[PDB]
This record gives structure tokens, C-alpha cells and sequence, in this order.
């Protein structure tokens, strides 16, 4: 009860932990990205410029594929597509009780 | 030339005033 | 298409370092302002009995994980989940709906 | 092509009033 | 062509956490 302020201090601890990590992951990314560029700068010049841009396309796909994965943009894509599927059902039964219960 | 992105989100406001005085 | 922007990917790197620095910065900010906030507490905690402790450090503490919850998109992925639910029962009732119109074709 | 990204946002409102004092 | 525009201001930060319980 005392000791652990009704549960809120291992709250505050686990807030800490939590931010602490995504702080970490988030950082890490942010050094690899730019590390990335140094490589492509030092591949760039045995490359042709359509293998220059499947380089950086795939360095920027995988910098971005993470970064959607730390700030949940995955999950708002998916949330979309989700509620796309709940908007477009709902247009069904609407239509559906319209053809049922008038029209049959 | 299209516009840039916005900006970054701006900082947290700072904590609240103070809650009202306690009873007497 | 360009040269000088390597079809687009440059420019494309630049944002994205732009966009994971601005991430950075937030969780940073939210760091530090939960740290300082602990302060606040331990600087009031003096004066107040577990129960007033307890409302605030919970105060401080649901501001922090609201916060967090909307950088990392755990807040959405909670919506996610209502959604999901009510999406499972909407398909079970166009599942009766559509029998019901194809029965009433007689 | 595209503009650099804009200047950062303003700083948030202040936080509510904290509960009320002790007796 | 030249480069566009910068983007426009980013999005106000969110609201400060709460204030202190305040005075007795």
C-alpha cells in the first residue's frame, strides 16, 4: 500500500522502462539510417543510376519499414484497412435490409 | 515544386496550476 | 524520376531522417518531462497521506503513458481491437442477412 | 521538387488544475 | 523547376501534465 503508492510508484518505474527502450531502439535507428548514406556513398561509384536508386530504395525500405514499426504507423495502416472492412460491411446490411424488407 | 511536409510536432505544455486550497 | 534526386530515394532519406529524428526528439521531450515529474512528486509527497500521493503520482503517470501510447501506437492498436471485434459480429450478421435474401427469393 | 519540411509547432497548453489541497 | 515551398508549421504540442494537489 506504503511502500508501493497503491501500485503508481512500479507504474511510474515501468513508464520509465518503456520510454527508456523506445529512446534506445529509436537511436539506434537514427545511427543506422545515416550510416546507410555513407555506405551508399561509397558504393555510388560502381554503381549505375538505377542500381544507385535499388540501393537507396532498399536502405530507405528498411529505415522505414523499422521507424512505422517504433511510431505505430503499421498499425494505423492496418486500423484503415480494418475500418474500410467495418464501413464497407455496414454498407451491406444496409443495402440487404433494404432489398429484404421492401422489394421481397 | 509541391510544399514540404509540416514541421514536427511542437513540446508538451508545462504542468498545471496549482489545485484549489484544502478545507479548512 | 531524376538524376540529381536518385529517382526520388535522396530526398526520400532525408525525410525519413527527419521524420526519426522529430521521434527521437518526442520520446526525448516525454523522458525527460517523466523524470521532472517524479521530482514535482517527491518535492509535494512531503505535505500529503497515501491516498493524496497516490491521486497524484497516478495523475503524472496516466499523462506519461497517454503520451507514450500515442508515439508508439499502443493507443491505436487498442482501438484496433474494439474495431476488430465489432468487424467479426457485423460479418456474422450479413452471414444471416444474405441467407434471409437469398430464402426470400421464394 | 518538394520543400523542406516546415518550422516545429508551437508548445502545448498547460496540464489541468491538480486535485484540491489537504485539510 | 526550383524547389518548392518549406512545409507549413508542424502540430501544437499535446497539454502538460496535471498540476500539484496545491496549498492545505
Amino acid at each position: 500500500d506504503a511502500r508501493s503508492v497503491n501500485g503508481e510508484f512500479p507504474r511510474h518505474v515501468k513508464l520509465k522502462n518503456e520510454i527508456e527502450n523506445l529512446l534506445d531502439q529509436v537511436t539506434q535507428l537514427y545511427t543506422k539510417h545515416n550510416s546507410n548514406y555513407q555506405q551508399y556513398n561509397a558504393q555510388a561509384g560502381r554503381l549505375d543510376l538505377r542500381q544507385k536508386a535499388e540501393y537507396l530504395k532498399g536502405l530507405n525500405d528498411w529505415a522505414e519499414r523499422l521507424l512505422q514499426e517504433l511510431n505505430g504507423e503499421d498499425v494505423k495502416k492496418v486500423l484503415g484497412k480494418v475500418a474500410f472492412e467495418k464501413d464497407d460491411l455496414e454498407k451491406e446490411v444496409k443495402e440487404l435490409k433494404e432489398k429484404i424488407d421492401k422489394k421481397e | 515544386g509541391p510544399p514540404g511536409p509540416p514541421g514536427p510536432p511542437g513540446v508538451p505544455g508545462e504542468a498545471g496550476p496549482p489545485g484549489p486550497p484544502g478545507p479548512p
